[PDB]
């Protein structure tokens, strides 16, 4: 293949490959599950577990403001260059405005933002997928960017590897998401993760993140010591 | 401006043109430091006599400041850039601080230095190895050796250039601690002779003290080979 | 030293390959104008075919208003000859911005030759693929009176003036025809409707197809009226009903 | 201004003398404070001025020729070479943002042939600048409050073939005119002298 | 785009940069020019091509700045230049600046060691930055300063210089090393040390009854000053003897042309 | 953005760039000059692809400043770059010496940009060669200046198609003290003799630099010039 | 070889460069870092050229500040400029929120550093090439102590027992062993010597490796002397 | 070989391969179709769907550029976000600096303009999308396709996308002078839905919208409750 070594370079059949390569980066990150119900948005992220005795940690759940945080799968550097861009332009919108920023105008700018690195020929794409969690005044909000630019406005989706069987999953429970409670969402969110786990790994605190945003709930993360009451009570049952 | 990557990672973990560079280095000139209880030698290969280089003597072997002397072994050119550097590096130390740059100030700007030459772009790296030696304000002798890769280390005796690790893994085994200034002088040369014809017209040494270096004019350096080749036949003959 | 064909450089035999594969882009389209000069006024008329009826017909042309008193024809790669029209405009208000008068036609096509030898000569630049056709009114010297001038720019910075060119598919055909009826008569004695049924009867010979009027399109430039302007179809019409005969 | 130098040149010898006051306003901060300082073996300048502007400007020039010596393998610069860089510093000082440097020069320095080939000067050197640029070879020269009360008596007592000791007593008679005549007090005077043999500190003088 | 990039400011597998070694090639099929460093002065001769019949002469004043071979730096520099003319003209220009921007500074001559080395960063930048090709070009520097009297200096396409007693550049660079090694020694005058170039010129170039028409001479000697005033700054000294750099003529250039010719039968009849 | 050389050196010690310019600096029509004890003639070839073409609007003799002109063969377009920063270079000497630019400077000036584009980043050489003609304090100069920036001073010579013969015939009939009108014969018949058909007013550009300026020359001096030959 | 650019991706999705220079670390000396209650303990291989070398002028271990210590692996040369960033940073912490940094922030601001490379010019000077360098950055701030490591993709990740260089799988198969949340002190430092001892090919004398300690109850950076490093031995 | 891999190479026969590729990505991309009713101007895309979870609107590929004035995209959609911003700049320099609505052959052009800088420098590649300008300004109303290659046209009915040549040939059949918007949505979406294949794309939603004398010549979407259900 002589049409996949550039950014600039279209492929005879009209693709460009360096972008499905950065597709394929998001592809083989970390499993995260992102669900929306009526009023909350949910976000089941499936962090490294230990090897039996080392625990090893690396942020993969950012907060983005006081209505608006993130998921990351890919490449870590290039969620955290995009973390930072999200927080200024939060930063900045909230200083003007006294408010914060509404969701689809924060998703433009994270389309318009990835779309400024795949035409230059020295740029390269952000190997990173995310989902965002926001809510302002038209509701709970969930999006999903690829590194091609495209930003998907989502019931539910998952992303990174194995995600296939969380999105199967989340194809039969998705059309409920409207009713169910924010319990109920969590233990979606989390049999959907469940799904995309390996063979011999069940779902506990140490391996899993769970972010929470709402209308009267800022985008709260759930780790080791307050993810007690949403993991410690939960199996799967085919 | 041109500002292409031109070192990068090869498929094995390697930096190709700090390879290059090196190897660049090791057709240069030998050069050999020594360092002693109270002096430090310099020594280098001092390629001929021509009979047609002018007669009065240039020194191999350049001043950066007035406690701190340097060799060189790989391109003279970039030798000469990185002389000029360091050298604009002493004053500039000697004039935001008051106090002279202590040698491994120096060494350490040079490494660095050399380091960015291999992490900027539109730039090949220094095809460059020094070896510096000098005395601190509280005498302190000291004695440190450069890369292409701009890596330093602080030797009691170091060799670069052409056939140096023959040069380093022969006078580990014969190096003494606190040696003499004339020990010195004697070690450096039969260390250096080991690569370098007998020829005795092609060595420059000096010797660093505390406050006073002196080039060894050539008799007192014929005095010292003719010394060293006896010794080695010596040495020649209890082998065999 | 084995591609010497992708960018500026000189080939073996002196020549640059990338400067004469836009001269091909000219003929790719596969249309032609034709642009003459009678005693006192310069007519250019080029080829307007819309197969699509679906396509609104007069939203696409290829003629230009450079300034009111120069016109522009743009054969070659539709966009690339756009391109060149917003310089040639960006040239004239510049120059109108510094002198205080209206830029001559010969002046300005003299900088739009600069701007593409440019092109011609940086690395990264690709040459415009289009051959520019500018007409207009040149104030004389010691008489005060207008002479219909053009000027053409080729993509290789080539500028010259002209009493009659053709430029597109089937050129030199075209250029044949104009060159065998001036063996005859003086093109510069005749008047505008002799050098339009010139004009016209060369576009017909040269492709052969006996063109209607919604077919092509004609901008002129006259001594009486210097602004440029496109003639109106009935012209066209009867113009070509003259030439039928 | 508020300080005094003095020098002059002898057929074998200058001698500069610099008054070692420093002030606050009103307030004699320390009044032994040299302000002769050494550029090379057989160069040094006496300067007047504030504290900053003169030790920045006398550590450039100083700094300046070490990195010339160090770049020309040990040569030594003539003192016409080293007091035309110091006149071109001055000069474009003048002319820039931050300003012209507030200092007043006496340069004084001892020529030797560099090596065998060399034919320029040999005697010694003495050269007065003012702060905005000013380059003069003089046989004496002064800075400060007391300057023009010395120089007359140079005009007065001079003379081109000096020896050390009555160039030591001449120096001594100045510095007791500046003394005598000047409100600022100039107590201690810091002299020094350039001959062959390179650069005195003289405690006799003060 | 990077694809057509050469990459001229890179090593190679060897340590060794390309360029700059066809530079030096470059250089060997340039004309031979001979420096010859004596007491008394320095004499540069170069092989100059053949004049077509149809060649004019700049009918230039000052007859002694450049000439088709050899060129002035200052009142004290001299040079000659082997290799890519044009740009030899550029690093001429740079190297007169350098030397007028030093004596505006200090108001000294600049020390021809010290040209040497500012010229030499200029080709050597060009070898590790930019992108770009180096200069193919080398320079025969010739010149007077106080600190080391006459002086002779060599220039590769690298940064590298050296200091020479007699060397040679151009053409058949290698057979003038070999004959000047023969025949100099350091109690030689200035007309024998001229007697040195041509003859080691004439026969680098292959020649009997050296053609005037082919070889170019320059001299760096000293003469006694002329436009000495001492009333204009009475506290200036000014040197008895100035360094002069002097082209010399066709009328000029035979009278030494016949010592070497001449010299060549007398030590070829012997041989027998 | 194209800052690396396209000019290097080849294993041969060959600036192939620079040769293949030069190659493309001899393809244009034939142009040629003489010089004379009391001026220098410089003639052009406007040969036009068809007599559609309006010859008064081509033109390959230059005027660079009022005692100074210009002619060149190869590529016209990358001719008018230097024409344009030769006549801006003389302007520029006027406005800072208050005199005419000797011709000597003009030609290193000229021969500056020739190495600029043969060295720097990005750019190829020059595909043309000029002839230059012109009086300054030190007389009458004609100058010959190649895309190498090479440039040589000149009795007679010729640039383009068909030079080495126009060159060859220029050597035996040029005079060591030929005066004006006789170098203008002389460039006539050189340019008649390569000539492919007839020479007329239309088809030729001269231009005789006449003791204190360039002077194109008029269609009808050329007629008188060209109906006495 | 230029036939790639820096910032191309494989079909994998991985960076060429950064893969390239992830197996440089596997070329260069072996570290270790442990975390335990009392403290945090980094260990690294010196593997000096030659016995003239100086060891204490080739340091593995280098202090970022009074309570932070960072041991590299890979070209030392590069792992220079990661450590003065971190210590201009940390110094530039501590003068803007008189407060020691942590050591999360100043692996934070040596990934920042290290992510900034690439061709492109325009407005700012990026690096040729990232970093050879992976860092092990050890210290103890409010959350007790913490070891971090750095990676040439600018990715941190904080760890319990890490070890890199070229004795990195042995290394960590030992760790999957022989290894608990409340580690003494000394057993951390016998833990190490121990691995430092599996996966060298030289022997090990107190002068051939290099130990450092930051204490918990200190707060403080402890360089082991030989003569502390043979004490480690003798036990 | 090395004649296709850049924008600023020009092949043997005078082609810009690279610009050729940029529209066959585009001849890959869903199909839209756009419409001018001598009263105002319709335009309805088909959006695929890759997921059933998709919230409704998600992918918008018609978006407002000033209040006469909007943009639909046939393929890839973030170069087609960007000629959209670009396009915006556009039409708030002309309320700014001359006060006054951009007119849609000037914002044409502009686009057209901007599109084609991108198919001469090397550092650059073509856009990968078409875009469908639909207009009513001063100058009436106005529909325009700009082109990968940045040529722009003037069309009365115009279709794009994979299923183009049979959407052309349906849009053959109206008149185009006695049609109007109310009758032409209609029209148009069912042209796209009788065009479209449905075993291939499962997931597929219709998104029409329209500037006429209607809604105060004002670029907006349809109702809901307007488009027919298939």
């Amino acid at each position: 293949n002589e049409y996949d070594s550039d950014i600039t370079t279209w492929s005879p059949t009209g693709r460009l490959f360096q972008i499905e390569y950065a597709n394929e980066a998001v592809n083989n990150g970390s499993a995260t599950v992102g669900v929306k119900g009526k009023n909350f948005v949910v976000l089941a992220a499936l962090k490294r577990s230990p090897v039996a005795e080392l625990s090893s940690y690396q942020e993969k759940v950012f907060e983005i403001d006081e209505h608006v945080g993130m998921s990351i799968s890919g490449l870590v550097a290039d969620g955290r260059v995009l973390a930072r861009y999200l927080r200024t332009e939060c930063m900045n919108y909230r200083y003007m405005y006294s408010n914060g920023m509404p969701m689809n105008q924060m998703a433009d700018m994270i389309g318009e933002k990835h779309q400024r690195h795949i035409q230059c020929s020295g740029k390269r794409p952000f190997g990173v997928g995310l989902l965002l969690a926001g809510y302002d005044r038209q509701g709970p909000h969930l999006y999903q960017t690829v590194p091609s630019g495209d930003v998907y406005d989502y019931k539910a989706t998952a992303m990174g590897v194995r995600s296939q069987a969380s999105r199967t999953y989340l194809e039969r429970h998705f059309e409920h998401f409207s009713d169910c409670t924010l319990d109920e969402l969590v233990t979606h969110a989390l049999k959907a993760l469940a799904s995309a786990t390996s063979e011999g790994i069940e779902l506990n605190v140490k391996n899993t993140t769970i972010a929470i945003v709402g209308k009267d709930t800022p985008f709260t993360i759930f780790e080791e010591e307050s993810a007690r009451k949403y993991l410690d009570g939960f199996k799967m049952r085919p | 401006s041109y500002d292409r990557a031109i070192t990068v990672f090869s498929p094995d973990g390697h930096l190709f043109q700090v390879e290059y560079a090196q190897e660049a280095v090791k057709k240069g000139l030998a050069a050999v430091g020594v360092l002693g209880s109270d002096s430090v030698v310099i020594a280098v290969e001092k390629k001929s006599a021509v009979k047609l280089q002018d007669s009065r003597t240039i020194r191999k072997i350049y001043k950066v400041d007035a406690n701190i002397y340097l060799a060189f072994a790989g391109l003279s050119a970039d030798a000469r850039v990185l002389i000029n550097k360091a050298q604009l590096e002493c004053q500039r130390f000697s004039l935001n601080y008051e106090d002279t740059m202590d040698v491994d100030m120096l060494v350490r700007y040079v490494a660095g230095v050399q380091q960015k030459s291999t992490q900027s772009g539109g730039s090949r790296p220094f095809g460059v190895a020094t070896v510096i030696g000098g005395f601190n304000e509280d005498g302190k002798p000291h004695l440190w050796k450069t890369d292409p890769s701009g890596m330093c280390s602080a030797w009691r005796a170091v060799a670069i250039g052409r056939h140096d690790q023959t040069v380093i893994e022969y006078m580990e085994k014969s190096y003494k601690d606190g040696m003499s200034r004339d020990e010195c002088v004697h070690f450096a040369i039969k260390s250096l002779l080991e690569v370098v014809e007998s020829g005795s017209r092609n060595i420059e040494l000096l010797v660093l003290q505390y406050k006073e270096a002196r080039y060894l004019t050539e008799e007192e350096l014929q005095k010292f080979v003719v010394e060293v080749e006896k010794e080695r036949e010596e040495e020649a003959a209890a082998k065999k | 030293a084995g591609f010497d064909k992708y960018i500026t450089v000189f080939s073996p035999e002196g020549s640059l390959y990338q400067v004469e594969y836009a001269f091909k882009a000219v003929t790719y389209p596969g249309l032609l104008t034709v642009a003459i000069r009678c005693k006192d006024a310069v007519l250019v008329v080029t080829q307007h075919l819309i197969p699509d009826r679906l396509m609104r017909p007069d939203s696409v042309t290829a003629l230009y208003e450079v300034t009111p008193n120069i016109g522009c024809c743009m054969t070659g790669r539709a966009p690339d000859g756009r391109a060149l029209v917003q310089r040639a405009r960006e040239e004239a208000s510049d120059y109108q911005y510094r002198y205080g008068v209206e830029i001559p036609i010969a002046v300005l096509a003299k900088r739009m030759g600069d701007k593409a030898q440019v092109r011609t000569q940086q690395a990264g630049l690709r040459p415009m693929g289009v051959v520019s056709t500018f007409i207009g009114m040149d104030q004389s010297d010691q008489d005060g009176s207008l002479k219909p001038q053009i000027y053409t720019v080729d993509p290789a910075g080539w500028t010259g003036g002209h009493i009659a060119c053709a430029a597109g598919k089937k050129q030199v055909e075209a250029m044949a025809f104009l060159e065998k009826r001036q063996k005859s008569t003086e093109l510069d004695a005749l008047t505008q409707k002799e050098a339009a049924m010139i004009a016209l009867a060369a576009l017909q010979s040269a492709i052969g197809t006996a063109v209607k009027a919604k077919e092509v399109e004609v901008g002129r430039c006259t001594a009486a009226n210097p602004a440029f302007q496109r003639v109106p179809n009935s012209e066209v019409e009867e113009w070509l009903t003259a030439v039928a005969e | 201004m508020a300080e005094t130098a003095i020098a002059f040149r002898c057929k074998d010898y200058v001698m500069v003398a610099a008054a070692g006051l420093n002030a606050f306003y009103y307030i004699k901060i320390t009044d032994a404070e040299d302000k002769i300082t050494q550029l090379d073996t057989h160069q040094l300048v006496a300067c007047t001025g504030e504290n900053g502007p003169r030790v920045n400007f006398t550590e450039y020039i100083k700094c300046n020729l070490a990195l010339n010596r160090m770049r020309q393998h040990g040569r030594h610069s003539s003192c016409e070479s080293t007091a035309n860089f110091m006149r071109n510093c001055l000069a474009s000082a003048i002319r820039s943002r931050e300003g012209a440097y507030q200092v007043n020069c006496l340069f004084a320095g001892y020529d030797t042939p560099v090596s065998e080939d060399d034919d320029g000067v040999v005697g010694p050197q003495l050269f007065y600048m003012d702060y905005l640029g000013t380059l003069q070879a003089v046989p004496y020269g002064c800075h400060g409050y007391g300057a023009c009360f010395v120089t007359a008596l140079l005009d007065r007592l001079w003379r081109p073939d000096l020896s050390q000791q009555e160039g030591l007593e001449l120096m001594q008679k100045c510095c007791d005119e500046v003394k005598r005549r000047v409100i600022i007090s100039n107590s201690y005077f810091f002299v020094k002298a350039v001959t062959k043999n390179g650069v005195e500190v003289i405690t006799a003088v003060h | 785009s990077h694809r057509y990039d050469s990459r001229t400011t890179t090593f190679s597998p060897e340590g060794r940069l390309y360029q700059v070694e066809y530079a030096v090639e470059a250089i060997q099929q340039a004309g031979t020019v001979i420096g010859v460093c004596t007491k008394d002065g320095v004499v540069l001769a170069g092989e100059k091509m053949v004049p077509h019949p149809l060649f004019d002469s700049e009918s230039m004043q000052d007859k002694n700045t450049s000439g088709e071979k050899m060129y002035k730096i200052a009142e004290h520099i001299g040079c000659s230049v082997a290799g890519v003319t044009s740009d030899a003209y550029a690093l001429l220009n740079y190297a007169r600046l350098s030397a007028l921007r030093h004596q505006y500074t200090f108001q000294e001559p600049m020390a021809i060691e010290d040209l040497c080395r500012i010229l030499c960063d200029e080709k050597q930048l060009y070898t590790q930055y930019g992108g770009v090709r180096p200069y193919g070009v080398s320079f025969l520097l010739v010149g007077w300063d106080r600190y080391y009297g006459y002086q002779l200096y060599s220039t590769e396409p690298s940064g590298d210089y050296s200091a020479w007693s007699a060397y040679a550049i151009g053409q058949n660079d290698q057979v003038a090393h070999a004959l000047l090694k023969k025949d100099w020694h350091e109690s030689m005058t200035l007309e024998d040390g001229m007697l040195l170039a041509l003859r080691v010129l004439g026969k680098t170039m292959d020649t009997a009854k050296i053609d005037l028409d082919r070889v170019e001479v320059a001299v760096m000697r000293k003469v006694p000053a002329s436009n000495i005033d001492q009333l204009l700054d009475p506290f200036k000294h000014h040197p008895k003897t100035t360094p002069r750099f002097q082209i010399l003529t066709r009328s000029e250039l035979k009278p030494h042309a016949e010592r070497a010719d001449q010299a060549r039968e007398a030590e070829e009849k012997a041989e027998a | 953005e194209a800052f690396y050389g396209l000019t290097t050196f080849s294993p041969s010690g060959k600036l192939i760039q620079i040769e293949y310019a030069t190659t493309a600096a001899g393809k244009g029509t034939t142009a040629l000059g003489v010089k004379a004890t009391d001026g220098v003639v410089i003639a052009a070839k406007k040969k036009a692809p068809s007599t559609l073409v309006d010859a008064s609007s081509i033109q390959k003799v230059f005027v660079l400043d009022e005692h100074v002109g210009c002619t060149y063969s190869g590529m016209g377009p990358d001719c008018r770059v230097l024409i344009d920063s030769a006549r801006k270079n003389c302007q520029q000497y006027k406005l800072m010496y208050n005199e005419p630019i000797p011709i000597s400077q003009l030609v290193r000036k000229i021969s500056a940009i020739y190495q600029e584009f043969t060295q720097s980043g990005g750019v190829r050489p020059f595909g043309c060669s000029l002839l230059v003609a012109g009086v300054d304090a030190n007389g009458y100069h004609l100058y010959q200046v190649d895309p190498s920036g090479t440039f040589w001073a000149w009795k007679a010579t010729a640039i383009g198609t068909g030079s080495p013969d126009a060159k060859a015939f220029l050597e035996k009939r040029y005079t060591v003290d030929m005066e004006l009108e006789d170098a203008v014969h002389t460039a006539l018949l050189t340019l008649k003799e390569g000539f492919d058909g007839q020479m007329t007013s239309e088809n030729t550009q001269v231009g005789r630099v006449v003791e204190n300026r360039f002077e194109i020359l008029s269609v009808d001096q050329l007629r008188d010039y060209l109906d006495q030959i | 070889e230029y036939d790639r650019g820096v910032n191309t991706f494989s079909p994998e999705g991985r960076i060429f460069q950064i893969e390239y220079a992830v197996e440089a670390i596997k070329l260069g000396s072996t570290s270790l870092g442990i975390r335990t209650p009392e403290g945090v303990v980094l260990a690294a291989e010196k593997r000096v050229p030659s016995t003239l070398v100086v060891p204490s002028s080739m340091s593995k271990i280098m202090e970022v500040d009074s309570h932070i210590a960072a041991v590299m692996s890979g070209m030392v040369a590069d792992a220079r400029i990661l450590v003065e960033h971190a210590r201009v940073e940390s110094q530039n912490h501590r003068f803007t929120y008189n407060e020691p940094m942590s050591v999360e922030s100043c692996t934070l601001a040596t990934c920042d550093l290290s992510i900034q490379f690439g061709e492109s010019g325009g407005r700012r000077k990026l690096m040729s090439r990232p970093f050879g360098v992976s860092l092990l950055i050890a210290g103890v701030d409010e959350k007790g102590p913490q070891l971090w490591q750095t990676d040439p993709s600018g990715t941190h990740t904080r760890y319990d027992a890490q070890a890199i260089g070229g004795g990195a799988e042995a290394a960590q198969s030992v760790f999957t062993e022989r290894y608990h949340r409340n580690m003494t002190l000394e057993e951390g430092e016998t833990l190490a010597v121990d691995i430092l001892k599996q996966v060298m090919e030289d022997q090990l004398s107190p002068e051939n490796i290099e130990v450092a300690v930051v204490r918990a109850d200190d707060g403080k950076l402890h360089m082991y002397t030989p003569t502390e490093i043979k004490a480690i031995m003798s036990r | 070989s090395g004649h296709d891999q850049s924008t600023d190479v020009f092949s043997a026969e005078g082609r810009v391969f690279q610009v050729e590729y940029a529209g066959k990505a585009v001849d890959n991309s869903s199909t839209a179709v756009a419409a001018c009713c001598k009263d105002g101007v319709v335009v309805a895309v088909e959006k695929v769907h890759t997921s059933r979870m998709l919230e409704k609107g998600s992918n918008n590929r018609i978006h407002a550029v000033d209040r006469q004035a909007g943009i639909c995209i046939c393929g890839l959609l973030p170069d087609g976000r960007a000629i959209v911003s670009r396009a915006r700049q556009e039409a708030e320099n002309s309320r700014d600096i001359f006060a006054t609505p951009i007119r849609g052959s000037v914002l044409a052009n502009r686009v057209g303009e901007f599109m084609h800088a991108y198919t001469t420098h090397f550092a650059y590649r073509p856009f990968g999308c078409s875009a469908i300008i639909a207009s009513y300004a001063d100058d009436g109303p106005q529909l325009f396709v700009s082109d990968p290659s940045g040529t722009v046209a003037g069309y009365y009915g115009v279709a794009l996308g994979k299923a183009k040549t049979v959407a052309k040939s349906e849009l053959e059949k109206l008149d185009f002078s006695s049609l109007t918007c109310d009758e032409a949505v209609g029209k148009l979406a069912s042209i796209l839905h009788e065009v479209h294949d449905k075993q291939k794309d499962k997931l597929y939603e219709v998104e029409v919208a329209w500037v006429c004398d209607k809604s105060d010549r004002k670029f907006v979407h349809v109702p809901a409750d307007m488009v027919p259900a298939e």
